[PDB]
RNA sequence: UAUACCUCUGCUUCUGC
RNA sequence: AGUAGUAACAAGAG
RNA sequence: AAUC
């Protein structure tokens, strides 16, 4: 329902193939505007970087300050900090497990394709990884 | 190049130990050897001193049986690992624990050491480190052109004073032939950049991730930043 | 709120009429696009450095080609002989 | 005084002629 | 023992206006920001593992020597005593609707102190401040 | 008590990895009380720190007298294997 | 097949920010 | 049957 | 006469 419902909003957008997944794929940013009350995804990107650029005008210089705070946090973070969850779906087994063991069993697996950035402490090396994970032909994991 | 230098010169478990202290600092072994080299000398001066000195039942100095030896090597090992070894020594002897992190510790003595290389004067390297500790840890200063300057209380052995200064400038010798001492005098610092880059498949995914009238992300990177929407 | 509201009154012109309109959106997951939280972040990291640019830019660019799973499946059962089967989302169209 | 009885209240301001 | 020492007056119904300040829940024997109590908790539980030696140290010393011969002769585990002491050292500071009471040792108390339409006098127990005063 | 529907079905065998990962960690807490308390730091073997602590601990308990020669020579030939 | 009038289970056949 | 209410339970497994 |  909420699948169909989410593309109901959608469905006059721009609908293209994703040449890396093969999938089906909506995009409704920079559509059509609407001639009716019913619900709109179709949101102009100039409108939302005007409003954007109008909080920057009301609170001076809060962009740069927030990204500086939060950077900063970004190098002092441990990977632990993952463990801090709810069910988290993991990808070896593909079922919900608490959040501390589907962090473990990602390391575990990373290590036999070659990924120790987990290893190093920092959450930004570990980042580094899942985004090059994406790049390897085949991905090993162990199965008890 | 001092890359390729340290692997016929140094064994293993002085390269591992140099590296490893770097990996904790944030600092590239390959990037800057001549820092590491500057670790792998000051860790193979302080191995030496430990190595054929041991302890006996009645507790004094003799050379080699023995599973108690008479020096403690700190320098080395990590950073949570040394601290340990400093608090748990200065709390069983009954002394305070030094400001900052010390080398080494004679048993004998019940004092630390604080162990130092430098390029040029060796007794103004001294006195240096004399203003941060006082009378904290018995210094021994070392230097590459046969010029020391040990502690007031000289626990040294002369034979073993030897060993030190014939390693010292065999290795200053072995930089000079192959034209790589000039690597160790100039000076070497460089910013440790932050690095995350985008590998192929996820920024071939940031590229199809644009609203429409956009050909790759680069075009919205740059739109978002450089244009003026209002109106 | 209190303060806020306070100001929100006491700032409005004399002689005219403050409205409260209590509000609240449908389908806001259902419409919210994450393009638009892409570019949201873009213009918020714009003095950041390139590394951080590009570490905020990527949460986004996941959702914009996320996956859905669709639970267990459907129950067929039938009444006269009290049976009972899951049939599990790849066979959600195995049968007629 | 109990909470419960009136008098238990402060003598008020009360007005005069 | 501040509940025992204690002496109440007389409640009395009238309107009470309420300010939501941000406020310390409970009293400390000596405040510190959570790093600075962190370390001082180490020094006095787990001495080895401590690790670089501030100069807080030395600032709260007196406390260290006084808080490990307090916890000298028991079989309480550490966590437990580490967790006690991380109470009355780390600061508990959140906001409550209060009149006329910002010191802890009443805003232990603040539900009996007073609502809305009603106030009631209460003289906390043990020592109070100069500052306080 | 845990919940017991996992022994019927084939995940029992996380039963086991969690008990082997219970063992080091209890025995880590038991080299560093710490451990408990405040999150321990290093990128360094979690062997190699037990090790080098109960190699320090054997030690300072022998040159102290709390260690006698039969047990710190049978110490140090337990630690001498690794 | 059979042990099985036996054995195990009661949130662990998906509970997020 | 009944609970219940857009889909289940009214025992499951070796 | 606050911040934490």
């Amino acid at each position: 329902d909420t699948v169909i419902r989410t593309h109901e909003y959608s469905n006059k957008g721009k609908q293209y193939i994703s040449d890396v997944t093969g999938c089906t794929m909506v995009d409704p940013t920079n559509g059509p505007l609407p001639e009716d009350n019913e619900p709109s995804a179709y949101a102009q990107l100039d409108c939302v970087l005007e409003a954007l650029d109008r909080m920057d005008e009301e609170h001076p210089g809060l962009f740069q300050a927030a990204s500086q705070n939060a950077m900063e946090t970004l190098m002092v973070t441990t990977v632990d900090k993952l463990t801090q969850g709810r069910q988290t779906f993991d990808w070896t087994v593909c079922r919900n497990q608490p959040a501390a063991t589907a962090l473990n069993t990602t390391i575990t697996s990373f290590r036999l394709n070659d990924l120790n950035g987990a290893d190093k402490g920092g959450l930004i090396p570990f980042c580094q990884d899942i985004i090059d994970s994406l790049d390897r032909p085949e991905m090993t994991f162990f199965s008890v | 190049s001092m890359d390729t230098f340290i692997t016929r010169n140094f064994q293993t478990t002085i390269i591992q130990k140099a590296k490893n202290t770097m990996a904790e600092f944030s600092e590239d072994p390959e990037l800057q050897p001549a820092m590491l080299f500057n670790i792998c000398v000051h860790l193979e001066v302080c191995y030496v001193i430990s190595d054929m000195n041991f302890l006996d039942e009645e507790g004094k100095a003799y050379t080699a049986q023995n599973l108690r030896p008479q020096y403690e090597v700190i320098e080395g090992m990590p950073r949570t690992i040394a601290w340990m070894v400093q608090r748990s020594l200065a709390q069983e002897h009954g002394i305070e624990t030094p400001k900052y992190l010390a080398d080494l510790f004679d048993y004998k003595t019940k004092r630390f050491i604080e162990v130092g290389i430098t390029k040029g004067l060796a007794d103004d390297y001294f006195w240096k480190k004399k203003e941060k500790l006082g009378n904290s840890m018995e210094l021994m200063i070392f230097s590459y052109n046969q010029d020391y300057s040990l502690s007031n209380e000289s626990s040294l052995d002369e034979e073993g004073k030897g060993r030190v200064l014939s390693r010292l400038t065999e290795l200053q010798a072995e930089l000079s032939l192959k034209n790589l001492w000039q690597v160790l005098i100039g000076e070497e610092d460089v910013e440790k950049g932050i690095d995350f880059k985008l590998g192929q498949t996820i920024s071939r995914l940031r590229d199809i991730s644009v609203p429409a009238g956009f050909s790759n992300f680069e075009g919205m990177r740059s739109y978002i930043d450089n244009i003026d929407p209002k109106g | 709120l209190s303060n806020a509201v306070a100001k929100m009154l006491s700032n409005c012109p004399p002689g005219g009429i403050s409205m409260t309109v209590t509000g609240d959106n449908t389908k806001w997951n259902e419409c919210l696009n994450p393009r638009i939280f892409l570019a949201m972040t873009e213009r918020i990291t714009r003095d950041s450095p390139i590394w951080f640019r590009d570490f905020c830019s990527i949460a986004p660019v996941l959702f914009s080609n996320k996956i859905a799973r669709l639970g267990k499946g459907f129950m067929i059962t039938s009444k006269t002989k009290r049976l009972k089967a899951q049939i599990p989302c790849p066979d959600l169209f195995s049968i007629p | 005084y109990s909470p419960t009885s009136p008098s238990y209240s402060p003598t008020s301001p009360s007005y005069s002629p | 023992m501040r509940l025992d020492n204690a002496t109440w007056g007389r409640i009395t119904f009238g309107p009470v206006e309420r300010v939501r300040k941000r406020v310390l829940l409970n009293p400390l024997t000596k405040e510190m920001p959570p790093d600075e109590a962190s370390n001082v908790i180490m020094e006095i539980l787990f001495p080895k593992e401590a690790g670089i030696p501030r100069e807080s140290t030395w600032i709260h010393r007196e406390l260290i020597k006084e808080k490990r011969e307090k916890l000298k002769g028991t079989m309480i585990t550490p966590i437990v005593l580490a967790y006690m002491l991380e109470r009355e050292l780390v600061a508990r500071r959140r906001f409550l609707p209060v009149a006329g009471a910002t010191s802890a040792e009443f805003i232990e108390m603040l539900h009996c102190l007073q609502g809305e339409n009603w106030r009631q006098i209460y003289h906390p127990g043990g020592n109070k401040l100069t500052e306080s005063r | 008590k845990r919940n017991r529907s996992i022994l019927n079905t084939d995940q029992r065998n996380m039963i086991l990895e969690e008990q082997c990962y219970a063992k080091c960690c209890n025995l880590f807490e038991a080299c560093f009380n710490s451990a408990s308390y405040r999150k321990p730091v290093g990128q360094h073997s979690m062997l190699e720190a037990m090790a080098h602590r109960l190699r320090m601990d054997a030690r300072l308990d022998y040159e102290s007298g709390r260690m006698s020669k039969d047990d710190f020579e049978k110490a140090m030939a337990h630690l001498g294997e690794i």
